[PDB]
């Protein structure tokens, strides 16, 4: 839900909304769901935010066919 | 450019002159066609057959009787005054070297550009074997025009009495490719210009079609969208028939 809100969101701001423990716990949970193609995003450690890799625009692809 | 349209009366006549004449020993049957070439669409409403003899080993010896030209003219003018000589046809698809010499015989009789008609009696090709060439200034070159069939109740009706999409097109594309394959192989054996000039333009105008594939699927799903609502409407036809048949069942039980 929080990933579909904003494309670029800070790492520490995620633990503030869900009242998580630390940043090391949320780091594993975000990269866990992308194995099945759930979140569809990437985590930038040097930048400091999690960018969503979904640009939509599937009208140019063959998937709906 | 212009167009060529031929009624099946002329097509069947040219194909039936081979068996009646009993032409053998790999010879040709030459005949004359009538129609109007003045318009953009040439329509051939009549055809005939003339005796023709030419030596195979000598291409400089040819004979054509001109009495049949004057006899058919006096015969047609007393029947159909709208028919004039627009050219002549041959008995086979393969072009010979005598096409330029025969063109000089009818240039005085014909009042327009002589039309060169090519009809295959063997029908070893695909689709329409009939070809139509137009001789213009090159010395002289033959420009080919697409041949069609005349749509009228004076011809196609008799065809229906005697006789009674892409899959065919893909087989026609193979015929054009095999012609270019044999042309390149036979060219290398004779060595180690107009064909090579137009050949390189085909490749550069299906690896290039992959660049528009991103924009090709834009209108491809619209077909499925049009087919999605097409299939849904099909249920309204079948379900209504089920309701109609259900009411028929109630009428038979009560009867």
């Amino acid at each position: 839900i929080i990933s579909l809100t904003y494309k670029k969101i800070s790492l520490r701001d995620i633990c503030l909304k869900l009242n998580l423990d630390s940043e090391q716990t949320v780091e594993y949970m975000v990269s866990r769901a992308i194995r099945d193609g759930v979140i569809e995003a990437k985590i930038n450690h040097e930048d400091g935010f999690i960018e969503t890799t979904e640009l939509l625009n599937i009208y140019d692809s063959e998937d709906p066919q | 450019h212009e167009k060529v349209t031929i009624a099946p009366l002329v097509l069947l006549s040219a194909l039936d002159h081979y068996e009646r004449t009993q032409t053998k020993e790999n010879k040709r049957c030459v005949g004359v066609i009538l129609g109007d070439a003045n318009s953009s669409t040439i329509r051939v409403t009549n055809s005939f057959a003339l005796p023709f003899e030419e030596d195979e080993k000598n291409s400089d010896v040819w004979f054509l009787d001109h009495n049949y030209i004057e006899n058919m003219n006096e015969m047609c003018k007393k029947i159909n005054a709208k028919e004039k000589l627009i050219g002549w046809y041959h008995s086979g698809p393969k072009l010979r070297a005598s096409d330029l010499k025969i063109n000089e015989l009818f240039k005085k009789y014909t009042q327009n550009n002589p039309l060169l008609l090519i009809v295959d009696v063997k029908q070893q090709g695909v689709g329409l074997p009939t070809d139509a060439y137009v001789a213009i200034e090159q010395e002289k070159t033959f420009l080919h025009l697409p041949c069609t069939i005349e749509a009228e109740e004076a011809e196609e009706i008799g065809v229906e009495h005697l006789l009674r999409i892409r899959l065919t097109n893909q087989l026609k594309s193979l015929k054009g490719l095999q012609s270019k394959l044999k042309d390149v192989v036979e060219y290398l054996d004779k060595v180690i210009h107009t064909i090579l000039g137009k050949l390189q333009d085909v490749f550069n105008l299906n690896n290039l079609q992959k660049a528009l594939t991103v924009k090709t699927n834009d209108e491809l799903m619209v077909i499925y969208i049009s087919n999605l609502v097409r299939s849904i409407i099909a249920f309204d036809d079948l379900i209504e028939n089920k309701i109609q048949n259900k009411k028929i069942q109630e009428q038979r039980v009560k009867d």
